[PDB]
């Protein structure tokens, strides 16, 4: 009943920079090498849009390979994108993780989940009704709950030495179809000792309705980008805060500024 | 080893010590008081005979 | 129990809690009691003598 996704690609501008170390600095330029999102690279966009003619719903949620990190952006309203699923096969043969944050509170679970076909949360913008994410979970190792109740939301996912790293940022924007442009820095929020082999991830969606037992559609979009091994340069102010950065493999002025 | 004195610096929320470009420690949060201090070489300057 | 047969080598601070038949020749296998099937876990023997 769904429609073939439009795998359109926009330009990533100068986004995707995060904090790579926990040392404290003041007015220092530091050159590093790591796994970062390259400047001005194709960012693949998936959309959730209202049906017009019939069962034309664009309910995008494929399996996107993790590779060596992930950058995930969301432009939406009324909190349609809520949670993430990490795993290897995403079956009940291998342990998997769900990192839901909305709903009652942030629920972080590592179990042997048997997921359904559409990880869709059947709720609305408030006073939620049901929850459709699981079918069975036999052997659970980690269960944590954190007390907590058009925009731009940014996340970065990494997996190093058995630790899952999650970085987050938020901004308020106004746009219709294109992708924004600007500079953002991502602060470290989450670091979890899970120690599992992550090769695939999937998103969780919600279907807003009008006080009815039938649910359908919303207006939103989420963007995916993959990380690559690069070298970059960063700048720090008096009180530690990244003000700008450069990509030392983009254009000759960049290697000049990097040498 | 050195003299400890009162401090007027600002620390970014949780932070235990601060250094400089030469990696010389010059500040500690001195727990049980939480009042930032300053460290200084015992002798610094110059003495001629 | 400790795992005896695996295709690749694990990475630091990473665990695997799987139990699937390991085909010597190739990728997948879903039937034991064969001439080429090998369970991936073997049991220690801590007896008295
Ligand atoms: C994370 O988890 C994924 C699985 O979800 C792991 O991916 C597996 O990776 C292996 C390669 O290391 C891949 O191929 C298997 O191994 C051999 C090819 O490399 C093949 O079997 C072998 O064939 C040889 C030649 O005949 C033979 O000599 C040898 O004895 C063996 O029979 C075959 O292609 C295997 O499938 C798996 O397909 C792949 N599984 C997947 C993708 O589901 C990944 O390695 C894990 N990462 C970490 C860090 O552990
Ligand atoms: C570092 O922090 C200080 C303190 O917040 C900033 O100085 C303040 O700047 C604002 C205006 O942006 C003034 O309203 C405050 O009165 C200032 N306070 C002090 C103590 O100076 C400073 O701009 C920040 N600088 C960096 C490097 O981010
Ligand atoms: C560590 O313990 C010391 C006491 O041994 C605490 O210092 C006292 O703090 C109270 C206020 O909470 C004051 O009324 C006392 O006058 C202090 N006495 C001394 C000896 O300093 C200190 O606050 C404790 N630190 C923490 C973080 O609780
Ligand atoms: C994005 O993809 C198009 C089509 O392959 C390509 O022409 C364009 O150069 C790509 N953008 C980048 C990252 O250069
Ligand atoms: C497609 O139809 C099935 C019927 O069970 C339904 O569960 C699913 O939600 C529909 N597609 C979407 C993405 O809504
Ligand atoms: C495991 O998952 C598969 C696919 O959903 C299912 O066919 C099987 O019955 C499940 N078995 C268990 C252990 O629940
Ligand atoms: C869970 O672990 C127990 C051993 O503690 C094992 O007997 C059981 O089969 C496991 N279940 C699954 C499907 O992980
Ligand atoms: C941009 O702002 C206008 C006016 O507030 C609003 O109607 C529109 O929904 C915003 N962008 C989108 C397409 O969400
Ligand atoms: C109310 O529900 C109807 C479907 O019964 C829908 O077409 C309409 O857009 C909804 N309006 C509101 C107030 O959400």
């Amino acid at each position: 009943n769904k429609s073939t996704p439009n795998l359109d690609q926009f330009l990533s501008s100068r986004r995707g920079f995060y904090y790579f170390d926990d040392t404290f600095r003041s007015s220092v330029r530091v050159l590093t090498s790591g796994y970062f999102l390259p400047f001005q690279s194709n960012l693949t966009r998936y959309l959730t849009l209202e049906s017009i003619t019939g069962r034309r719903i664009y309910f995008d949620n494929p399996n996107i390979p993790f590779k060596d990190g992930l950058y995930f952006a969301a432009t939406e309203k009324s909190n349609v994108i809520r949670g993430w699923i990490f795993g290897s096969t995403l079956d009940n043969t291998t342990q998997s993780a769900v990192l839901f944050n909305n709903g009652t509170h942030i629920v972080v679970n590592v179990c042997n989940f048997n997921f359904c076909q559409d990880p869709m949360l059947a709720i609305s913008a408030g006073s939620p009704y049901k929850s459709w994410v699981y079918t069975t979970a036999t052997n659970c190792t980690y269960n944590r709950l954190h007390a907590f109740n058009v925009h731009l939301r940014e996340h970065v996912f990494r997996n190093v030495d058995g630790f899952l790293y999650v970085y987050h940022n938020y901004e308020s924007i106004n746009v219709t179809n294109t992708f924004p442009g600007g500079f953002s820095v991502l602060k470290p929020i989450l670091k979890l000792p899970f120690g599992l082999n992550i090769t695939h991830f999937k998103v969780i969606m919600t279907l807003f309705s009008n006080t009815t037992q039938s649910f359908e559609a919303d207006a939103s979009a989420y963007f995916v980008g993959h990380l690559k091994p690069l070298t970059m340069l960063a700048d720090f102010d008096e009180n530690g805060t990244i003000v700008d950065a450069v990509d030392c493999s983009q254009n000759p002025l960049s290697e000049l500024k990097c040498t | 080893t050195g003299v400890l004195t009162e401090s007027t610096k600002r620390f970014q929320s949780f932070q235990q010590f601060g250094r400089d470009i030469s990696d010389f420690t010059d500040s500690v949060r001195d727990p049980k008081t939480l009042e930032i201090l300053d460290i200084s070489p015992c002798s610094y300057g110059g003495v001629s005979v | 129990y400790y795992r005896l047969f695996r295709h690749g080598k694990i990475k630091p601070y990473e665990r695997d809690t799987s139990n699937v038949p390991y085909n010597a020749q190739g990728g997948t296998c879903t039937d034991t009691s064969q001439l080429n099937c090998y369970q991936p876990l073997k049991s220690y023997d801590f007896t008295d003598t």
